[PDB]
């Protein structure tokens, strides 16, 4: 057994971490105080769930998690919330003033003054680890902390833990819930500086989650709470193989091995089904074939794009609930005939499959109905480059006028970092295009 | 009130569509780069599909189907027909064809295997070569591939149709242009009016170096042809005259001898690619206007040669057709405050 | 987090007092500083503007400044007079005679250090001061001359805080003296260099609103200040109320100001109220807040383009309807929003409505049409300045014509810079 | 279409399905970057303060 440390940076990272750790506790039967009765090995163990929880002599299961934000208001809600007892004070780190939606304020100005404290708290977690495999890093692209502090922290983690894997869960910006006009700038800057320090990055476009909430949960104006419970379902679907018995995606290295053949193209697309309203009176439960088939509708992707007009480099199917292999293979056979699924020539056309018999846990009182089976597909398709296209266009529109650049230069960043980052992104877009057309 | 944006000024059909849209007082045009449009009349090259359908509060529609190029560029279409079970290498309405790459998978080593059986069986062995100006129709291969390699792009060469149907008086060749509009629901609509692009020079089966009685391009006929327009204004015979001719001279209708095959071919092609390009469940929607080019043989058998994805109309029919595009492709999605299309379904 | 508020001069102190009355009411605090509201939204961020004092008392973090005591006395005697700490009243005796040079160079210099002492005391009691807001007019002497002196002193001592101002622009329709264009031009030069964000409150617009649409035949300063206090409560709601968007003065500057110098905002309000019964529909609220007739800077928004817009809806209403209506405005008028700042319109909602309204909307636009305002001032300046008329009031305080030429040039430059982006 | 590496256990199973075969800077440089930005910031501040002294 090898440990995993979760790092939540900025508002989006922290509120999504709240959602995920609530879910985690519900799934492993860990009570809000940190007591897991089914855990007979008191005070320790090398069980699967121990990769995310440590244990105290008093039988308290404590997340291997650090929450970091540059202003205090959001992490203060963790400190006074239902799961306050879960986290140990040293893990919840806050500053006095935020980054003002300014990547350079988060990276350079305010980042330089809190980075060493954060690394010290992360080291205190790592020192409780017999064999740390690495880190799961949650953050927004658009926030000043989310982008700027995150990239600084990634650089330093590559330094202080060179052989360890680093995974991202990244919130891509959408105008319907965005908070800042400069989110494209911050997105490009943090992606350029982080690219080489991340082994695998799961992008969630708030636009897609927003629309999923509206169409399938009949939420008229989704809040961060709605979005985050849905996102935390997807995240749990992705990390279940690190927290449960199995043979697929058991360590972080396997994510890269199975999903990222070319190291720069490390942005797997996530598609999830079924999303069903708790207020659906009569629901007819969906078969393996129906949920698997729904994994190929753009409307269920974490990022709206069209995988028909791209190529696949890898594809993983993570099921939860009442599923057996033959029904999976039966669904795949038919789907292959009715759908445009093209793999790159140097890759095998195939699916790695993982099944966990326990169906998804749902937050009591939440928006999601219990279902007898669910699936999350992780596919590395070049189609996701569409999202970079969108972002790089918005960036180009502002930067051609140097609009807002003065706020970044005034924090000590050089204008050249802008065009450097944009050039890296142009390289990325070309990599995708040549791999996929 | 609806907004559109015009990114292909060099398109006659959509120029006329812009005018018709403005003339309704319910459409206003925006600057080419303004992303708050309902309607995009896109550029022909590298249209940015990846940026469509991410504008909240805007239903967005575009006049091209992403992926339809597989039908509309010559090597692509041959690959699609051969490899697609719906059409198959046994397809009976598409001529034998092969994809050849210049000197600088290919298919000339599979070509020759058939060409020499044609030459031994003492069959007509004329073959035509072209890509997507620079055409060679020859009788022996070493002229064909020799020409292909002087150019530098991928080429297709296919069994020339040695026994076409010839219009009298004149003993001349022709191709049939059908216009087909696929709307956002993937209804396939064939325009009632086709056109017969004729040649003005009786058909000389002797030397295939004279392209004036073997290629039916409206361009190569106005400039380099003797009597461009002696039989029909602009070398364009429409459907009423042509049906009349088929009745008088051959004792059939255009509908029975030819149009049935044309509707079958159109529906087959478009239904075959429907799963690859449909926008039925997409965050943006597509429609597209296609030009199917057909050649009839002396047995009243129809053949498909090119599908063009950005066709122009015949000056006589611009008005009616563009108004039809507005009615069935655009107002269907964006409503305002006896149809000229035949719907293909079976 | 904490904001330090400064009101300077007659106009600055009269609108400052009204602002504190209005937002003290909105937060449940009474003239004695004792909280008496019911909800708890009212207190979550109460410290951005108020200090807590002995006995659960709330004391505005506000310094009152003047060169003559008249209007200060009027405040102390006024409704909320006793809610301010008496030590924060800083005044001289000789006045400034509507003379920028007296405020900035002679009389004001004599008083400015003790104001900065009170500023220092208020700021060292702050956990993380985000910056300052100043209410003043530009047409008189104390607000314009000594307020801009204060601003550049505050900037010297606190170069990393935000400077925000509510600046009342003079108009001949509401005019105290003929030298107002001089004072205004001198002040704009200062503001363009030393504020991060300035709300341009045009006494012309305020007059036209009271006259042409509130049907007030003889508008008083009270009728004008009712509009100003509605607008000020509106534009600070996201600062002092917990919402989804946890806004502050710096984030507002970052998102609203694409180039340092173009930081002059057109504010707007709806429904326009006089000192009614029909509830407004969200579509109505939205059409009115964008209406030229609802804007407090006398400029035609159709004469320029919006660089950025922030919009606040107050009341219980349909978030969904708000989104739809805001998108409808942008999609139906996209001509007027620059296309090189994507998604340059942001919206926020607060459940708490202002007093006497079930719903309202406040508008904050950074438009290139603001250049009209400065052109107006510039014309009135030159008309006198070409004959050096009334200059002796200024040379008698040590000023040189060269300084008038410099401020005029800088304001004309500001106008050209706006015109540069009206056509990009 | 063949089914390989089936591994299975009481919480679930995993396996593979093939349909077709195949047709960083140092701590030094980082603290240098951070301090270079701090220097540009301190310089802009000194420019501002000198202008205000004028
Ligand atoms: N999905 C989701 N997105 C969020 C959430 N909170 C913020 N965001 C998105 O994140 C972006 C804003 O960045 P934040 O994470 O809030 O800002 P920050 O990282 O705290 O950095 P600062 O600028 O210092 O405040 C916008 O695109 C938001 O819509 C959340 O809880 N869930
Ligand atoms: N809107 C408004 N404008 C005012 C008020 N008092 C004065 N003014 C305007 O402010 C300018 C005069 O400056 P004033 O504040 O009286 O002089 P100061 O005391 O030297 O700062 C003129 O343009 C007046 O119309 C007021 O209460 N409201
Ligand atoms: C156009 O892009 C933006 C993005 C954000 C912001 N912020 C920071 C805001 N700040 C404050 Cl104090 N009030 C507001 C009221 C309404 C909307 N936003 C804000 C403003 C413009
Ligand atoms: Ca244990
Ligand atoms: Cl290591
Ligand atoms: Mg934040
Ligand atoms: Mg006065």
């Amino acid at each position: 057994m090898r440990e995993c440390i979760s790092i939540h940076v900025g508002q989006a990272g922290v509120q999504i971490g709240n959602a995920c750790w609530e879910l985690y506790c519900l799934e492993h039967g860990i009570q809000p105080d940190g007591q897991m009765p089914s855990d007979k090995t008191i005070g320790g163990g090398d069980d699967s769930f121990n990769t995310f929880f440590s244990e105290t002599g008093a039988g308290k299961h404590v997340p291997r998690a650090v929450f970091v934000d540059l202003e205090p208001t959001v992490i203060d809600e963790v400190r006074t919330g239902t799961y306050r007892q879960l986290f140990h004070p040293e893990q919840l780190i806050t500053g006095k003033e935020d980054a003002a939606n300014n990547y350079a304020r988060g990276h350079y100005t305010i980042g330089k003054e809190i980075i060493d404290l954060v690394l010290d708290r992360i080291r205190k977690l790592a020192d409780q680890c017999t064999g740390l495999q690495g880190f799961l890093v949650f953050h927004s692209f658009g926030g000043g902390t989310g982008s700027g502090f995150t990239s600084l922290l990634m650089e330093r983690l590559s330094v202080d833990y060179g052989k360890k894997s680093k995974l991202e869960f990244s919130i891509y910006p959408a105008p319907q819930v965005s908070t800042a006009v400069v989110e494209p700038y911050n997105s490009i800057l943090t992606t350029h500086t982080t690219l080489e320090h991340s082994d695998c990055a799961f992008m969630v476009d708030n636009e897609a989650i927003y629309d999923i909430c509206r169409r399938n949960l009949d939420i008229e104006r989704p809040t961060y709470t709605n979005l985050n419970r849905l996102i935390s379902q997807i995240v749990s679907s992705i990390t279940a193989s690190l927290r449960f018995d199995g043979a697929l995606n058991v360590d972080l290295t396997e994510f890269q091995t199975n999903l990222v053949p070319y190291p720069r193209i490390h942005f797997p697309l996530a598609t999830y089904a079924p999303v069903i309203s708790a207020e659906k009176a009569y629901h007819e439960q969906l078969s393996v074939a129906e949920i698997t088939n729904a994994c190929f509708e753009p409307a269920n992707q974490m990022v709206k794009c069209d995988p028909r007009h791209g190529k696949y480099m890898a594809c993983c199917l993570l099921y939860r609930g009442d599923v057996v292999p033959k029904d999976v293979n039966a669904a795949i056979a038919t789907i292959k005939t009715k759908r445009s699924i093209q793999f790159v020539d140097w890759c095998p056309t195939g699916f790695k499959v993982g099944i966990n018999y326990q169906p998804p846990t749902v937050v009591p009182g939440g928006d999601l109905a219990k279902v007898q089976r669910a699936v999350c597909m992780l596919s590395n398709t070049t189609a996701i480059a569409e999202a970079w296209a969108r972002l790089d266009h918005k960036f180009d529109l502002m930067y051609a006028k140097r609009a807002f650049v003065h706020w970044y230069v005034g924090e000590g960043m050089e204008e050249g970092e802008f065009s450097e980052a944009r050039e890296d992104m142009a390289a990325l877009e070309k990599d995708y295009e040549e791999v996929g057309v | 009130m609806y907004t559109f944006v015009v990114r292909d000024e060099n398109s006659s059909v959509y120029a006329e569509v812009s005018r018709l849209l403005l003339a309704t007082g319910q459409w206003k045009r925006l600057r080419k780069d303004n992303p708050r449009f309902n309607l995009m009349l896109g550029e022909r090259n590298r249209l940015p599909f990846g940026r469509l359908g991410h504008e909240p509060g805007l239903v967005q529609l575009v006049n091209y189907y992403r992926g339809a190029d597989k039908l509309c560029r010559k090597a692509s279409l041959v690959k699609l027909i051969k490899t697609s079970p719906e059409l198959s290498e046994s397809c009976t309405w598409f001529p034998e064809s092969y994809v050849i790459y210049p000197t600088n998978t290919d298919e000339r080593e599979v070509f020759l295997a058939a060409y020499n059986r044609r030459r031994e069986g003492r069959e007509g062995n004329v073959w035509i070569a072209k890509s997507s100006e620079g055409i060679l129709i020859s009788s022996e291969a070493s002229e064909l591939l020799d020409f292909i390699d002087e150019q530098g792009q991928v080429h297709v060469i296919q069994k020339y149709l040695e026994k076409p149907l010839l219009l009298e008086p004149g003993h001349r060749k022709f191709d049939i242009r059908s216009w087909v509009l696929v709307d956002h629901l993937y209804n396939i609509y064939l325009y009632r009016e086709g056109v017969l692009r004729t040649s003005s020079e009786p058909y000389n089966s002797a030397n295939f170096q004279d392209k004036t009685c073997h290629l039916t391009n409206h361009c190569i006929q106005k400039e380099y042809s003797k009597n461009y327009g002696r039989y029909e204004e602009g070398n364009e015979m429409f459907f009423e005259e042509f049906n009349q001719y088929l009745m008088d001279a051959l004792n059939t209708t255009l509908e029975n001898s030819i149009l049935l095959q044309i509707k079958h071919i159109i529906r087959s092609c478009l239904m075959c690619i429907e799963p690859a390009i449909s926008t039925k469940h997409l965050h943006y929607q597509s429609f597209q206007l296609f030009g199917f080019d057909f050649m009839v043989d002396e047995e009243l058998k129809v053949w498909l040669i090119e599908v063009n994805g950005a066709p122009a109309c015949a000056q006589k029919l611009y008005a009616e057709l563009c108004q039809g595009i507005v009615d069935v492709a655009i107002s269907s999605v964006f409503p305002l405050a006896t149809s000229i299309f035949i719907k293909l379904h079976h | 987090r904490e904001i330090v508020h400064i009101q300077a001069g007659q106009c600055g102190n009269q609108i400052g007092a009204k602002f504190w009355e209005v937002i003290s009411d909105e937060h449940g605090i009474d003239p004695t500083g004792s909280y008496h509201g019911d909800s708890d939204l009212q207190l979550e961020r109460i410290n951005v503007y108020y200090n807590e004092a002995t006995g659960n008392k709330y004391v505005p973090r506000a310094i009152l400044v003047d060169l003559e005591p008249g209007t200060m006395d009027s405040v102390r005697s006024g409704p909320f007079g006793q809610i301010f700490r008496p030590d924060n009243f800083v005044f001289g005796q000789s006045g400034a005679g509507n003379n920028w040079a007296k405020g900035h160079y002679t009389e004001g210099a004599e008083l400015v250090d003790s104001v900065l002492d009170v500023v220092r005391k208020e700021s060292e009691s702050c956990d993380c001061l985000q910056g300052f807001q100043l209410t003043h007019s530009l047409g008189g002497g104390t607000g314009s001359g000594m307020g801009t002196l204060l601003i550049s002193k505050i900037r010297e001592e606190y170069p990393d805080r935000i400077m925000n101002t509510f600046s009342v622009m003079p108009s001949p329709k509401v005019s105290d003296t003929v030298v107002e264009p001089y004072n205004a031009t001198l002040s704009v030069h200062q503001l363009v260099e030393n504020t991060d964000e300035t709300y341009c409150i045009d006494n012309e617009a305020l007059y036209d609103i009271c006259f042409r649409t509130l049907k007030l035949t003889t508008p008083t300063y009270g009728d004008l200040n009712h509009l100003v206090s509605a607008t000020m409560s509106g534009v600070t709601t996201c600062l002092r109320f917990p919402g989804q968007l946890n806004a502050d003065l710096r984030k507002l500057a970052v998102n609203m100001v694409p180039f340092p110098r173009l930081h002059f905002f057109m504010p707007g309000f709806a429904p326009l109220t006089s000192r009614q019964y029909r509830a407004l529909t969200v579509p109505e609220l939205t059409q009115q807040m964008f209406d030229s007739k609802n804007m407090m800077a006398a400029c035609d928004p159709r004469h320029g383009r919006y660089l950025t817009v922030a919009a606040i809806f107050r009341g219980r209403m349909s978030m969904k309807e708000v989104d739809e209506q805001m998108l409808n405005v942008q999609n139906k008028n996209s001509s007027y929003f620059v296309e090189w700042i994507p998604n340059n319109v942001k919206t926020a909602v607060c459940d708490i409505p202002p007093r006497g309204l079930k719903m309202s909307a406040t508008f904050i636009g950074n438009s290139t049409a603001i250049q009209e305002l400065f052109k107006r001032i510039s014309e009135q300046f030159t008309a006198m300045f070409r004959r050096k008329a009334f200059l002796h009031w200024y040379t008698g305080e040590g000023m040189d014509e060269m300084e008038f030429t410099e401020a005029e040039s800088n304001m004309n430059d500001l106008v050209s810079e706006y015109q540069q982006y009206q056509d990009a | 279409m063949e089914v390989i590496e089936l591994n299975k256990c009481t919480s679930g199973q995993s396996f593979e399905v093939i349909l077709k075969p195949p047709s960083d800077p140092s701590l030094e440089e980082i603290q240098k970057k951070l301090e270079a930005a701090e220097e540009r910031r301190k310089y802009q501040e000194a420019e501002l303060l000198k202008h205000l002294a004028e």
